[PDB]
RNA sequence: AAUCGAGAG
DNA sequence: TTCATACGCCTCTCTGCTTATCGGTAG
DNA sequence: CTACCGATAAGCAGATCTCTCGATTGCGTATGAA
């Protein structure tokens, strides 16, 4: 799972560029200028409209999760798997990998560079009434990290609120697998 | 009627007048307006009742100490 | 110097003090337990001249009332 | 029972009829011990496999009527199931030392009830907030009737015996509010306007001013206030004196609330509005009950207009746990009321055939008595055995069966979870909505985020988070006001300002104080620097104070205080002064916590949650490198270790139960988590160390298999044992008086 | 989509309109800036889409109602929906009048439980001519500033809320929507009179492959063709690809007697 | 079991406890503190069981192609750390966020079990 | 004041002015009648789910 | 023999 | 009057096919 | 004038895998020999 140094420091450069995705997303989708300081009195207003209302809420939640997912895309082209200390051949875990034989490059790259960002159903992560993503976090932050966007990963542990987000997510999957899980066998039994 | 006794303004207090405004205090040693006959009682020395014609305590606590309570 | 003791109509309430406190009467109505420190209201009549200033501190159709019991 | 009422019933003696019963109750007394008087231990009932029961003291009256001739008298009613480790159990405060000498585990912990030798337990359930009106856009206010909207302010009232009632008010598309409440299993609605005029001696105009202050302006509230009054006005025309429209109430419920025969129309309508609205507020506080509804509805309008978001039900801002003891109590007061009306009941078919009544006589008492239900102790034993709730009032509660869980112990994980576990509710768990089940970001701190069953129960079974207390004890909030008044506030009374224009400020339900927000930000954070800091006789700590700031189509603006009586608390350091500060669910939201010490930001953050780990269950809290797994399998492991072949104590001696699941040996983690021995857990080790060897070798394991080393079983690697026990008698078919002629 | 859509559409043969969606290509014969433009003037138009607005002047004075409506500016509200000043007065003057303050008497018998040159006068007499009596007067600009029809009802002056009435007025309003419609895609279910003249864009290739409508007139075998189409259209989602074998051995739905049976009682 | 009244009698209930012993079998559930639930495959013999340099004979053997569809970092970390602490004797404590990625819990159990002699990553030759 | 300036005797609002003259009574009988045409009349401008067209942002 | 609870797949 | 035992009473999901009002035309 | 039946809002029956355990079995009232 361990990766060189070099390969640890490209993730470190990369991820480093992402401190005003979430900032430049809002930007984008207020409306407002480009260079825009988070602490904008008109930024905080048009943030507080759009958690008001939900098509906003999707819109903004849409953007975001496109800039932060082409970050992550980008950070796992670039380590994975010039950054891995063990290569291919005698790299169990990317072997297994690469074969098929069980779990995935996604499993891979959100073990050893980037989790993400958790998407709860197409929705970056519930808001509470005032504009706090969590205890923790400024009202009406433009952090895409506050926003769901995990910056750890499997191998160096995460921080609390990413582990919070992870939970929500986790959560969301398994009440999804637990109703689908015998969604409808009588279609089945009529047609039989 | 006396709920429990009536002990009246017999012992009238004057305050004549012909720029006034309520002050509240809360205990210091010295128009929803339903309490302006303590002044204008009766006017007539008359055991009557007749009609005219910062508070909050700062106590700051301020000023956390981030360099002591910010530790790396 | 400081002493201690929407409507209108023409005068005809009064003042009780039962220990402050009244009940008031008058022919044409039939007219607190809290705020401890809050009830010390006082009444400015500063005089503006220089720094001088002073400190002070229905029934008639309504009776009508139905059966004790309806069978 | 002091407040259950005055159960009245009159003889036929030939306006007057004959004499009263006033039938009461002074006291309700303790009995721990068991007769040549002893005391017993638990463990009995364990090893005879009954229950644990006390005896229940009940004294009552007979004042023929009203203070001639009372006869109080000692009608002690069954056996009340008693809690362990409670004040009514020998084991209250005993050494650990006295624990293993009284056949108890060493550190023996349950408020698990024995019931039949099977140690049941009420579980915790989480219900509406106690004196927080708030609003709902449910579509079923609207599917309630014509012309019925989706909104309405909801509060749920709780009388100072923890007693709850709801007071619903929907609103009618044609422009007219209708308060809405249930009595016993049904439901009775009223014009709100009716009761605005029949909780005190005031006018119109006034009310006016309550629900619009300084707002003349307004078009839309105005053209609906003064619609509501015309609409009144033209609906009632005769009720204009207020003891008209107490009459009129107390004529409308008569059969209503069982009134008795000799009772005034006012005398009833005051008892009704007494009794079944803003029942927080208690006695003669109706002109505060008045004050009330003028808030209530002013935010109806509000949320109409759109002025006010709606608030969650099921969010943890709005929701409240009641324990489990308050719900002992309530049923019990529900049995005792019942108990009561039998007695009447009885009298009553006296008087209808009997005709053999005195009234006065220790003789007729005895007959009384002696021909009604005293089980009270064994009907509260079935309750706890079955959890199939029976009462007339319902409790205003929502499940009907299902309130006590077995508390199995397994494990010991297991058996410590069983008390930590809140339920949202059987008929949640019916409904098939999803969003419902969503991980509330609300819940930090409180709730596990980690802990919860896999499967059908899945996002309803919730667990405390560890270091999670609950507030069973009403706070010394007798002085809060006259602090508040000390700070710049206006009394509630002296001058009318409403709209959220202007920050309400209430304590626990009661409008004290109206101001700006800009000031009620400032006493906010001043109450936080008092009840920190300490010296101060009033403002306990464990002060729930919650001051939402006006917000562009937000939430309801206005400072909040609670002192409370179940309210979910929390634990988190004060960055001003260092010192630990507790907050509240509805508290916290607009608090900015740190999550640890190092990302305190500046101004931007108050408090700092110390050891970060504390936002976790105990079970959680367990697992080793939680911050290293998938959420998945960190849930899964949660549902696994409550499965586990546990160590379920070292008592097993004599613990005859159907199963127990004992390992046999066993060692502490080498890489045990932090806390585990804090826990104590060390007392109760499951599992063994392994050397364990990740390799892919004898091709017998794919999927999830796995091989043991066939001698590292054969040396005993693990040998978990069933202990299983079973009642073996002949007197299931024998009765009372028939010995069996087999033994 | 998923079992919903399958159960919606094998179980029962819900004939009931679940979601279709209209859909057109280009016609490569028509540009990109006719584009669209066919679809907006097809789409349903309600009369509250331009309303930005209204002002209820309740005059006790006997009565009066001075329900100054404003619009959007008259060139954007043109060009984003093409409905013409003109249209937009025709219907006013015709059907959202007439019905919706019918509705205001029928609640009201329920609760008892600038300068002219002639032309707008003759407009004012039939609005006249209309049962509340009502005074109205309209736009001279071409843009919707005025549209005020001044109420009367009786000197009894009740109190009603009368914005609560006309936001469901204009709601219930309907400006120029043809039957059953409400990538370039607009939405609604129909095939009769679908068959406008094709030649804006790609009108003759469109459809809103739905059983809703197909199987009624638009062909009968032609459910060998539509159920199948969407029955695999679902699987299409995730990749599943069940042989069409099967998607045609399902034909008990169809051809096992006249049209459109279903797996269930 | 007596009678809670005086029903002296002839004492007509008894209770019985029944010991079952029940060591573990093939495909009886085993699982970590991660879970990684699973059941027992075979008992397979100590002889055929592959052994080390030191000569100890693994006791329970999972497969790693669980962990890449798992995802539980956990299990490597906690058989890091229990080696490193069976070695040197001490307790390892396992408390999430206490290890920040410039200290990283592989990094810190591999001192450890580099100054014991044994395999930094815990590769541990076998034969 | 919002639509009625209610009696200055009493805080009871009065009945609408469409009566025969002054109707000024029903409070508890007001214990007084002001005369009427003292009032000009009452207007109440109000104004208004329109998210159609509606952009600004 | 039915109902409820615990579950497991 | 009672005892013994057979008798003895009451809250969150949607289709498809019961049926409604209502008038319009050749007789 | 008017018989008949095809345009129009609403009442009845019916719905949504296998296995192991544990637990439990509403509540009430009358006759007649002594
Ligand atoms: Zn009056």
């Amino acid at each position: 799972l361990r990766l060189t140094a070099e390969g640890n420091k490209w993730r470190t450069d990369i991820l480093k560029t992402s401190v005003d995705t979430g900032r430049e997303a809002a930007a984008e989708v207020t409306n407002l200028d480009k260079d825009t300081p988070a602490d904008d009195p008109e930024l905080l207003k048009r943030l507080q409209e759009i958690l008001r209302d939900n098509n906003k809420s999707g819109i903004l939640d849409a953007v975001t999760s496109s800039k932060v997912n082409a970050i992550t895309s980008q950070v796992v082209s670039k380590c994975v798997p010039d950054g891995t200390m063990k290569k291919f051949p005698c790299n169990s875990m990317q072997a297994m990998a690469l074969s098929g034989a069980k779990g995935s490059n996604v499993n891979v790259s959100q073990i050893m560079c980037l989790l993400g960002q958790q998407a709860l159903e197409g929705r970056r992560v519930p808001v509470m009434v005032s504009g706090k993503t969590l205890p923790s976090f400024k009202p009406y932050e433009t952090d895409a990290m506050a926003g769901g966007y995990v910056k750890g990963r499997f191998y160096s542990g995460i921080k609390p609120q990413e582990y919070y987000f992870h939970c929500m997510a986790g959560r969301e999957g398994l009440i999804d697998t637990a109703v689908k899980t015998s969604r409808s066998g009588y279609l089945q039994r009529c047609l039989t | 009627s006396i709920p429990d006794g009536f002990k009246k303004c017999k012992h009238l207090k004057n305050f004549p007048l012909n720029q006034q405004q309520v002050w509240l205090i809360k205990f210091p040693s010295n128009n929803l307006s339903n309490m302006t006959l303590l002044v204008p009682s009766e006017s007539k020395e008359s055991l009557k009742i007749a009609s005219t014609a910062s508070v909050s305590e700062t106590a700051k606590i301020p000023a956390i100490d981030y360099s002591k309570v910010r530790v790396p | 110097s400081v002493q201690d003791q929407g409507f209108r109509a023409p005068s005809d309430t009064t003042f009780d003090l039962y220990k402050f406190v009244l009940h008031g009467e008058n022919e044409r109505l039939e007219y607190d337990s809290s705020s401890q420190a809050s009830n010390q209201y006082v009444v400015g009549l500063f005089n503006p001249e220089k720094k001088s200033i002073q400190l002070y501190k229905s029934k008639s159709s309504k009776n009508l009332r139905g059966p004790k019991i309806k069978s | 029972v002091k407040d259950i009422g005055e159960k009245v019933i009159f003889d036929g003696k030939p306006g007057y009829l004959g004499n009263k019963l006033s039938v009461s109750v002074e006291q309700v007394s303790i009995a721990k011990p068991m007769s040549v008087e002893r005391k017993v231990y638990p463990s009995e009932s364990r090893q005879r496999l009954t229950s644990y029961r006390g005896k229940l003291l009940l004294k009552l009256k007979w004042s023929v009527n009203n203070g001639e001739e009372n006869l109080f008298e000692v009608r002690d009613c069954g056996g009340l199931p008693v809690m362990l480790q409670s004040n009514r159990c020998h084991l209250n405060k005993m050494s650990p030392y006295e624990l293993v000498q009284h056949k108890e585990e060493s550190d023996e912990i349950g408020g698990y009830f024995i019931v039949n030798g099977i140690e049941k337990l009420i579980r915790m359930l989480i219900v509406q907030r106690r004196n927080h009106p708030m609003a709902i856009i449910r579509p079923s206010f609207a599917n309630r009737g014509a012309s019925y909207s989706h909104y309405g302010i909801q509060i749920r009232s709780v009388r100072p015996d923890q007693t709850s009632q709801t007071n619903v008010l929907h609103y009618l598309n044609d422009g007219q509010v209708t308060f809405r409440f249930s009595w016993r299993k049904n439901e009775y609605l009223v014009p709100v306007v009716m009761i605005l005029k029949a909780l005190c001696h005031t006018s119109d105009r006034e009310i006016f001013d309550g629900i619009i202050g300084n707002d003349v302006k307004d078009s839309f509230l105005t053209d609906r206030l003064e619609l509501l009054l015309r609409g009144f006005k033209k609906r009632y025309p005769h009720l204009q004196n207020r003891t008209q429209v107490l009459q009129y109430l107390g004529d409308k419920f008569r059969v209503v609330f069982q009134a008795s025969p000799d009772q005034s129309d006012l005398e009833v309508g005051q008892e009704v509005l007494d009794r079944i609205v803003l029942v927080h507020l208690g006695k003669d506080g109706s002109q505060d009950k008045f004050r009330m509804l003028l808030f209530m509805i002013r935010k109806l309008y509000s949320l109409v207009a759109g002025e006010c978001s709606p608030d969650n039900p099921d969010a943890t801002q709005h929701q409240e746990v009641l324990l489990g003891g308050f719900l002992y109590g309530m049923i019990l007061k529900e049995k005792i009321d019942e108990y009561l009306q039998n007695i009447i009941a009885q009298v009553r078919m006296d008087i209808n055939r009997g005709m053999a009544i005195n009234f006065k006589d220790k003789r007729y008492m005895s007959r009384v008595l002696m021909r009604v239900n005293e089980n009270i102790g064994s009907k509260m034993q079935y309750f706890l055995s079955t959890g199939n709730l029976v009462s007339q009032s319902g409790l205003d509660l929502q499940q009907v069966s299902g309130y006590t869980v077995v508390a199995e112990k397994i494990n010991f994980y297991r058996f410590i979870s069983h008390f930590r576990m809140v339920h949202r509710g059987s008929f949640f768990a019916q409904l098939k909505t999803t969003t419902v089940r969503k991980l509330l970001p609300e819940s930090w701190g409180f709730l596990c985020p980690v802990h919860t069953p896999d499967g059908s129960p899945c996002g309803l079974l919730n667990h405390f988070a560890h270091k999670c207390r609950i507030s069973t004890q009403q706070s010394d909030v007798s002085r809060i006001p006259s602090i508040l008044y000390s700070l710049g506030v206006a009394p509630a009374s002296h001058t009318f300002a409403a709209g959220p224009s202007l920050c309400c400020v209430q304590i626990d339900g009661k409008i004290i104080g109206w101001v700006s927000h800009e000031q009620g930000k400032i006493i906010a954070d001043t109450l936080r620097y008092w009840k920190v800091e300490g010296k101060t006789p009033g403002l306990p700590i464990d002060l729930e104070i919650g001051y939402v700031p006006p917000s562009t189509r937000g939430q309801y603006p206005g400072l909040y205080l609670f002192g409370g009586h179940s309210r979910m608390l929390r634990p988190v350091r004060y960055l001003p002064l260092d010192k630990e500060d507790i907050v509240g669910p509805f508290e916290q939201v607009y608090m900015n916590i740190a999550v640890t010490p190092q990302e305190i930001q500046n101004n931007v953050h108050t408090h700092v949650e110390f050891t970060p780990t504390n936002i976790l269950s105990i079970l959680a809290n367990l697992t080793p490198f939680s911050d290293f797994n998938q959420s998945p399998r960190n849930m899964y492991q949660c549902q696994m270790g409550k499965q586990t072949m546990g160590t379920p104590g070292v008592a097993l001696c004599h613990r005859s139960d159907n199963k127990l699941y004992r390992l046999q040996t066993g060692q502490t983690p080498i890489v045990k988590a932090n806390l585990y021995d804090d826990y104590g857990m060390d007392n109760f080790p499951n599992g063994f160390n392994a050397v364990v060897a990740v390799i892919s070798y004898t091709g017998y394991d794919m999927d999830d298999a796995m091989i043991i080393n066939k001698s590292a079983d054969e040396r005993g690697f693990g040998y978990g044992t069933m202990y299983k026990t079973e009642k073996v008698d002949l007197a299931l078919n024998r009765n009372r008086g028939d010995p069996i002629t087999q033994h | 989509l998923g079992i919903p859509r399958l159960r919606e559409i094998v179980m029962t043969a819900s004939a009931a309109i679940k979601t279709p969606q209209m859909t057109l290509p280009i016609w490569n014969d028509v540009s990109d800036e006719q584009a669209d433009t066919f679809c907006k003037s097809i789409s349903k138009v309600l009369l509250s889409e331009v309303i930005d607005k209204v002002i209820v002047t309740e005059t006790t004075g006997a009565r009066s109602y001075v329900i100054h409506m404003r619009f959007f500016d008259n060139n954007e509200y043109s060009e984003e929906y093409d409905v013409s000043k003109e249209e937009l007065q025709n219907v006013i003057s015709n059907q959202f009048i007439h019905l919706l303050e019918a509705a205001i008497v029928k609640e009201i018998k329920k609760q008892k439980r600038n300068n002219m040159n002639k032309v707008q006068r003759d407009r004012q007499s039939a609005i006249i001519s209309h049962h509340r009596f009502i005074t109205k007067y309209n736009f001279d600009d071409e843009s919707g500033k005025w549209c005020e029809f001044k109420l009367e009802l009786a000197a009894d002056t009740e109190k009603l809320l009368m914005v609560n009435i006309v936001e469901e007025i204009c709601r219930k309003s309907i400006i120029r929507q043809i039957p059953h419609i409400d990538v370039l895609v607009t939405e609604g279910v129909n095939f009769q009179a679908m068959w406008d003249q094709e030649a804006f864009i790609d009108v003759d290739g469109i459809t809103s492959n739905d059983v809703a409508a197909v199987l009624k007139t638009y062909g009968v075998e032609a459910a060998r063709n539509t159920i199948v189409n969407e029955i695999n259209n679902v699987f299409s989602r995730y990749a599943i690809s069940v042989s069409f074998r099967h998607l045609d051995l399902i034909a008990d739905m169809m051809t096992r007697q006249g049209t459109y049976l279903a797996f269930n009682r | 079991i007596g009678d809670e009244s005086n029903k002296f009698q002839e004492l007509q209930t008894v209770s019985i406890k029944y010991r079952i012993r029940r060591t573990p079998q093939i495909g009886d559930k085993f699982s970590s503190r991660h879970g990684q639930k699973g059941v027992c495959s075979r008992k397979w013999p100590t002889i055929d069981m592959p052994f080390s340099e030191t000569g100890i004979q693994p006791d329970i053997i999972i497969n790693p192609h669980a962990f890449p569809s798992r995802m539980t970092i956990g299990m490597f970390v906690e058989s890091l750390a229990g080696k490193a602490g069976a070695l040197h004797g001490i307790a390892q404590d396992s408390t999430p966020w206490i290890f920040n990625e410039d200290d990283t819990p592989a990094d810190y159990f591999g001192e450890q079990l580099a100054k014991a002699g044994y395999n930094y990553h815990g590769n541990e030759p076998m034969y | 004041v919002g639509s009625l300036i209610f009696c200055l005797d009493c805080g009871d609002l009065l009945e609408n002015p469409n009566a025969v003259l002054g109707s000024n009574v029903e409070c508890s009988q007001c214990k007084a009648i002001y005369p009427k045409s003292q009032f000009s009349n009452l207007k109440v401008v109000t104004t208004t789910a329109f998210p159609s067209s509606l952009r600004a942002k």
